[PDB]
């Protein structure tokens, strides 16, 4: 469970010197995940989706 | 995703974490806060890693 | 002093240092839990990923 | 030593309160019950010395 807990949300990230999402203006590093593709987390160490 | 509303509230487990770990250090299992030290009978910590 | 070469003209260098424009450190064998959970509260909340 | 006579047994209990004693020095009443145990030890090797 721990090392699934590592690679849940495998992701990839996305640069440039532009704007980051103002949507209450997140800063740190631009990216898609399986958090995002589709699947999600829940509190459970457990998965979500559509 | 971390707006800085995202970025607080991710913040915000970081605080229960740090409420649940302070927690569990100053357990006073048979009395003893069973981790000051050796000397677990009394306060090993506060919230703010004193 | 000078002048000097573009091979490295080396001098030996001081005994101590006590307060300094310290360079940038992230890797340690130590660790204090609290202070760093605070600190990276700090890179989040501004979005310090650099 | 019909009943292994009192103060080897005195003695026996309050060795085992010893090592209550380490199961919770901050309650007092190991404290107090170990005593009673020597309490009766000693005053045993009175009465026979009588």
């Amino acid at each position: 469970r721990s090392s699934i807990l590592a690679d849940l949300f495998d992701s990839q990230v996305v640069d440039g010197t532009t704007e980051d999402a103002n949507g209450n203006k997140v800063n740190t590093k631009v990216m898609l995940s399986m958090q995002d593709f589709g699947l999600s987390l829940n509190d459970a160490g457990t998965l979500s989706f559509d | 995703s971390n707006s800085q509303t995202s970025r607080e509230a991710i913040a915000k487990e970081l605080e229960r974490i740090k409420e649940s770990i302070v927690q569990l250090a100053n357990t006073s299992v048979n009395g003893q806060y069973l981790f000051a030290g050796s000397q677990v009978a009394n306060k090993p910590f506060d919230s703010n890693g004193n | 002093a000078p002048p000097f070469t573009t091979t490295s003209t080396v001098q030996n260098g001081p005994n101590f240092s006590f307060s300094a424009n310290n360079s940038l450190t992230i890797d340690e064998p130590n660790v204090d839990i609290i202070k760093d959970l605070d600190s990276m509260i700090d890179a989040v909340l501004k979005g310090n990923m650099r | 030593d019909l009943q292994n006579t009192g103060i080897l047994q005195d003695l026996e209990n309050y060795n085992k309160a010893w090592n209550d004693f380490a199961s919770n020095p901050n309650e007092n009443a190991t404290k107090i019950a170990l005593v009673k145990a020597s309490q009766t030890l000693t005053e045993s090797v009175n009465n026979t010395f009588a």
